[PDB]
């Protein structure tokens, strides 16, 4: 649940 | 003295270690939503004091403990909180509330 890159 | 963080959402309350602590996503607050960075901000308590240095493109917001809204924070610039204080990783998500110790 806390895991992938992050979005702009 | 200490500090905790006091979720504004009723989660609960979070201890911060002396010294430098990263914030963000993570279980460490909980946070999900993919805007906020898992290395989105830096708190430090040292001697006393806490501050807060937005480190990612996506700001953080800063709201003293006598005005009533969030203002975003300057990117990449300390901010000292005192108790009573709120930051927040979303203009209207994922605010905290500063709490010293002893209080």
């Amino acid at each position: 649940p806390y895991a992938g890159e992050t979005d702009e | 003295g200490g500090f905790e963080l006091q979720p504004r959402d009723g989660g609960p309350r979070v201890a911060l270690a002396p010294g430098e602590t990263v914030i963000g996503r993570g279980p460490l607050l909980g946070i999900t939503d993919k805007r906020v960075s898992r290395r989105h901000a830096i708190l430090e308590v040292a001697g006393g004091q806490l501050r807060i240095k937005p480190i990612h493109t996506n700001p953080c917001f800063y709201q003293s403990s006598e005005k009533s809204q969030l203002l975003p924070l300057k990117p990449n610039l300390w901010c000292y909180l005192n108790p009573g204080d709120s930051f927040s990783l979303l203009v209207d998500k994922y605010i905290f509330r500063i709490l010293s110790i002893p209080s």
